[PDB]
């Protein structure tokens, strides 16, 4: 009763909308995520495509029990999400969170204390200003959750 | 009553101060304060702030006196609140935490009429100072007086400049007012 890819490589699901896995911060945190994968994405409308397949294509191998796959969450812009989706529609327990993820809110509801893997990927257009100012958002964001407190 | 509105131009760059006012006749060389507009409150300049940088290195605590004097308090706890980036949230708040509520407030009075109109009969600075603080628990700051005595010949305009606690023998002009940190309205 597992739908897998053509290839049987990989788990699948049929193509659905961005909102039947849109959620806002109630829904997050109805949803009890644990162990689970966020991706705390920093891109603009336009940003360049960094293709979020190849981050959860290696997370949904078929090698995995269903019930051993990382329920993956992405906090991060919502239009490039909508630009994503057409790649990350047939990925199973994919869900998406828009909103900046520097946002603490945001962290709060998709449980951060309790996810396996907090990746934090920056999707914008940088190299174009001072070197050393190219990740200021990533490493924000990285002492932003090291600083964070939770129950 | 055109001019009797009372505005606060906000400046990007000082030397525009100039143009705020027209009877002024004041020598374009001269800085930012001295200036009538910035002498009587109407003109503001976003460069003062750079000035912050070094009164808050020099005196540790001018920063946090200034906040506690303009924000209306902005309680550490407050910016750690907005930091959920749940934005400001609260409801029918407990009488515990009102008791903060009953803060010291910056406002002014007007020495024409109500309590304290005596000391503008010619009284001086430092007796209203002392009667405001004995029976009201009112801290006189400063002076806000009209650039020329309001008698519609000296000067027609409601223009006031502000005067930064004047001396113990200050002359108290009937129509002065006083910047006052009132505590319990
Ligand atoms: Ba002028």
């Amino acid at each position: 009763p597992r739908k897998f890819d053509s290839t049987g490589m990989f788990h699948w699901c049929p193509d659905r909308p961005l909102n039947d896995c849109l959620q806002d911060r109630s829904q997050a945190s109805a949803s009890g995520l644990r162990n689970h994968v966020v991706v705390c994405l920093f891109a603009d409308a336009a940003s360049p495509l960094i293709g979020l397949r190849n981050l959860v294509m290696p997370l949904r191998a078929s090698n995995f029990h269903y019930h051993e796959l990382k329920p993956t969450i992405i906090v991060g812009n919502l239009d490039y999400l909508h630009r994503e989706w057409k790649t990350l529609q047939n990925f199973p327990k994919l869900s998406i969170l828009p909103g900046s993820p520097l946002n603490r809110a945001n962290l709060r509801a998709v449980n951060i204390n309790l996810c396996d893997m907090c990746v934090i990927v920056s999707a914008k257009d940088r190299n174009m200003e001072d070197p050393n100012l190219v990740d200021k958002e990533a490493i924000l964001c990285s002492l932003n959750i090291k600083a964070m407190t939770f129950d | 009553a055109g001019a009797n509105v009372p505005l606060i131009t906000e400046l990007a760059n000082d030397s525009n101060v100039q143009f705020l006012d027209q009877d002024d006749d004041d020598d374009p060389d001269t800085e930012l304060y001295m200036t009538q507009p910035f002498a009587c409150g109407t003109a503001f300049a976003v460069s003062v702030l750079d000035s912050l940088m070094s009164t808050s290195y020099f005196n540790d605590n001018a920063l946090t006196l200034i906040r506690t004097l303009i924000t209306g308090g902005a309680t550490p706890e407050l910016e750690q609140i907005l930091a959920e980036g749940a934005g400001m949230r609260g409801g029918y708040c407990s009488p515990a935490v009102l008791a903060n509520r009953d803060r010291c407030r910056v406002a002014q009075i007007s020495l024409f009429d109500g309590p304290l109109a005596q000391f503008g009969q010619g009284g001086h600075y430092g007796e209203l100072f002392v009667y405001a603080l004995r029976h009201f628990g009112i801290l006189c700051i400063g002076l806000y007086r009209f650039r020329d005595t309001n008698e519609s010949v000296r000067s027609p305009s409601s223009k006031r400049y502000v005067i930064t606690n004047p001396p113990e023998d200050f002359p108290l002009l009937p129509t002065d007012q006083v910047y006052v940190l009132t505590y319990k309205q």
